[PDB]
């Protein structure tokens, strides 16, 4: 049979050293300014520490800016400020 | 109060102005009791030894 | 995260972060300005010195933290906890369906059991009984079951 | 030794350097002056350079761009402006025509006019990028012709750039030299193709920027020494300044930024400095400095230091209310109420609240609560966003209420219901849309709806969804 | 969501735009009020039990 692809049980951790590509890989985006929030509008500042665009939406299944709000627009990334909407737990993820 | 003295001693001020009572801060008072109310609460404060 | 009186709370590896991110982006720009070796390199060291505090701080100079005394904790003191050396899964771990208070006689039980405060049991076993609750169908829904317990 | 902390060594590491005489001052300024003129130069000796600004007002005055972008200023009005340039494609066009020994004397003047022109710093940028690029095309049929002579059909780098240098384009090199005789010369028989088709971009290039390949070297040759010149002093310029910068970052200390850092920002306020600097004004550059310096440490500060941003001019406004503050502190017994400040300020007096409480820096989520335990204030943060479990049970109920209760339904007021609301279903479906996939539309379908609601309304199918309503 | 649409559609219940916040006497302890305060911010209007 195939061995196998995704998720399933798993054993034996592993530990080594890290490759800048390798790095690469878990992050989803360059976090490229000090900035956390608006100030006002408590929403998170676009490429910073906090980001809904590089790491997730700030509710669950609801974009940043607001154009799909409906858990029926999930895989979608959105056009304006690209947040692809899914639950606010992958915010402890990415 | 506060004391300028002229320039070039023997030391003499061309003026002291001398402020009232300026207020820093309020102290706590010990009650009768020989306690504190810091807020709506008595309060002590244990004696050291060093 | 938000906070009761307006005000917030958040982690020191914010801090520590944005001063990493800060110094790097003042170094790229140094950079593109063609500034003076002595410049560069002190700005070099600087992130360098960033970048320590930030995986492990206390190697180092002790960054503290934004109008704090208190060292900023750094990832590394994140990964070793405290108290000892425990990670969160020795030391203790807070857990549901689980009570406590003072103990009493009870001569004329049996060594098998032992009595169990009415009220604690009630909210112990509050779930498995909103179960059978409706289980047996004396409540149409959960909600009902609550509140028929509540 | 190095006491580890970069604080020291930075410390030393700048001290090696003597304060500036008097007199280096304007030496070194004067070298500037040398170098950056002489890149300008180079620039004007460009004739793209001309043409490009030529082809660029061409679109000012054609409304595809503002004069603002195109320059800022002439040495010294957009009628003016209008004229003034047509003063530069005056001397264009005669420069234009004597290319035919006469031409160097009119050349000179094209570049005087073309010198009168303060550009944008992104137009000058331009220009600068563009010539380089133009030499690493230059450079890139140059290597390629010489990589298939010596490295591939094997010939001394001696004997080749012989009669290389001074054509680069003609055959007077290349077929002339095949025939030579010579062991090297036979060679060439094979690779005669790849390099005269490669000739035809060196031609071409020459075409482009009106310039053989020679004078193409030489001028953004040229302009590199100058820019390296200048560079060079103005380095020598910062380096000799630190000492100021830090003098004037140990004001701001505590402000929440280290010293380092308000060093460095500081440092980049030198530099600045060191560029707009002129000696001519007679104005004392060390006093000069300090502006810029305090400046660009100031702007800084107040724009990062804070885990949340705050706008430039509202900080100032805050620090303005932190001002009244103190006359009124012990004058008016403990203080001025918190609605008495703004009263001072010029402004709608609400300000108050708002800006008092969005500035307060956040809590270190670290801070250690009282038994001086692991207790820290962060592991006393709840979450509240997630649901709890109690409910996610009741939703899972009620998925099974509002399906039993819509299997009692008839066929088509389960399938109206379930479509005129999201029910198990993506999105959901517009009462005009809804008749347009049951083919009957309009009042009909919106009556069915009343209906069923109706027939959920009584004791029977409105009696399990009945204790779902709290 | 849908099951709560279409169940406050048939019961036609407004959901309100305020939850509930007060003070609930703390679960299992009992006893009687013997007195009330009330602190009113310097500026805001004291209600009618103020
Ligand atoms: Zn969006």
């Amino acid at each position: 049979l195939k061995a196998q692809t995704k998720t399933e049980e798993f054993d034996a951790i592993k530990i080594a050293l890290a490759s800048p590509d390798m790095i690469r890989s878990w992050s989803f985006g360059e976090v490229k300014k000090p900035e956390t929030i608006n100030y006002r509008t408590f929403k998170p500042e676009r490429d910073g520490l906090f980001c809904a665009r590089i790491f997730g939406p700030v509710k669950d299944y609801e974009c940043l800016c607001g154009k799909y709000k409906r858990l029926k627009h999930r895989g979608v990334i959105c056009e304006k400020c690209g947040v692809e909407v899914t639950q606010t737990k992958v915010r402890r993820e990415r | 109060r506060l004391v300028i003295y002229e320039r070039e001693a023997p030391e003499g001020t061309v003026k002291d102005i001398k402020e009232q009572e300026v207020y820093m801060g309020e102290i706590p008072l010990m009650t009768d009791n020989g306690t504190f109310v810091i807020n709506g609460t008595e309060r002590v404060i244990v004696s050291q030894l060093h | 995260v938000p906070l009761d009186g307006g005000r917030f709370a958040t982690s020191d590896l914010n801090d520590l972060y944005r001063r990493v991110i800060n110094r790097n982006n003042r170094l790229k720009r140094l950079l593109d300005l063609a500034a003076p070796d002595i410049i560069v390199r002190n700005e070099k060291r600087m992130l360098q010195e960033a970048v320590d505090a930030l995986l492990d701080n206390g190697r180092r100079g002790r960054a503290i933290t934004g109008s704090n005394k208190r060292p900023l904790k750094s990832l590394a003191d994140m990964i070793k906890g405290k108290q000892g050396r425990f990670r969160q899964n020795l030391l203790g771990k807070r857990v549901d369906y689980s009570g406590r208070s003072v103990i009493t006689v009870g001569p004329y039980l049996r060594l098998h059991q032992c009595g169990l405060p009415k009220k604690m049991a009630l909210e112990l076993f509050k779930p498995f009984i909103y179960g059978k609750l409706e289980l047996r169908g004396l409540a149409t829904t959960i909600k009902a079951a609550k509140k028929m317990v509540e | 030794g190095r006491t580890t902390d970069p604080v020291r060594m930075y410390m030393r590491e700048m001290g090696t350097v003597e304060l500036l005489t008097r007199e280096g001052e304007i030496d070194i300024a004067k070298r500037i002056e040398d170098g950056i003129n002489q890149v300008q130069c180079s620039v004007a000796e460009y004739p793209e350079a001309i043409t490009y600004l030529l082809e660029q007002y061409d679109r000012v005055e054609a409304e595809e761009a503002r004069l603002s972008d195109l320059i800022t200023g002439f040495v010294d009005d957009p009628e003016l402006a209008r004229e003034k340039f047509a003063e530069l494609r005056a001397q264009y066009v005669v420069t234009r025509d004597t290319i035919k020994a006469t031409a160097q004397e009119e050349i000179l003047k094209l570049s005087e006019v073309f010198k009168q022109f303060r550009l944008v710093p992104k137009q000058f940028d331009y220009l600068v990028n563009s010539m380089r690029v133009m030499m690493d095309r230059v450079r890139t049929q140059e290597r390629l012709i010489m990589k298939l002579c010596v490295e591939q059909c094997k010939m001394p780098k001696k004997n080749f750039i012989t009669l290389f240098t001074g054509n680069e384009t003609s055959d007077t090199w290349f077929n002339a030299a095949i025939a030579m005789n010579k062991p090297w010369s036979e060679k060439l028989h094979d690779v005669s193709e790849e390099v005269h088709r490669a000739l035809q971009k060196l031609q071409q290039i020459e075409e482009e920027t009106g310039l053989t390949i020679e004078q193409v070297k030489d001028i953004n040759r040229r302009m590199s020494i100058g820019e390296a010149k200048a560079r060079r002093a103005k380095k020598e310029m910062v380096e000799a300044n630190l000492r100021l910068v830090i003098s004037i970052a140990k004001k701001y200390t505590n402000r929440g930024l280290q010293f380092l850092d308000l060093i460095q920002e500081g440092n980049i306020g030198l530099m600045k400095a060191v560029d707009k600097f002129e000696y001519r004004r007679g104005y004392k550059f060390s006093t000069y400095a300090t502006w810029w310096i305090r400046q660009a440490i100031t702007r800084s500060i107040a724009d990062q230091a804070r885990t949340i941003r705050i706008p430039v001019h509202m900080i100032e406004t805050i620090n303005k209310l932190n001002r009244i503050s103190r006359q009124m502190l012990q004058e008016m017994g403990r203080e001025p109420t918190p609605e008495e400040l703004a009263e001072r300020m010029l402004m709608p007096e609400d300000k108050i609240r708002k800006v008092l409480k969005i500035a307060k820096e956040p809590i270190s989520m670290e801070t250690p609560i009282g038994d001086d335990e692991d207790s820290h204030l962060g592991d006393f943060i709840e979450d509240t966003t997630l649901e709890l479990p109690l409910d996610s049970a009741t939703t899972e109920s009620l998925r099974a209420a509002t399906h039993d209760v819509l299997a009692g339904l008839t066929a088509r007021e389960a399938k109206v219901l379930r479509m005129r609301f999201g029910i198990d279903m993506n999105t959901d479906y517009t009462l005009e849309e809804v008749g347009k996939q049951f083919d009957v539309t309009r009042e009909r379908i919106r009556q069915i709806e009343a209906k069923a609601l109706r027939k959920l309304r009584h004791p029977s199918r409105s009696e399990v969804l009945r204790s779902f309503l709290d | 969501t849908p099951e709560e649409k279409l169940l406050r559609a048939i019961f036609g219940e407004k959901a309100s735009d305020v939850k509930d916040s007060s003070l609930r006497v703390p679960n299992g302890v009992s006893g009687t009020v013997i007195d009330v305060q009330v602190f009113t911010r310097d500026g805001v209007e004291k209600d009618k039990r103020a």
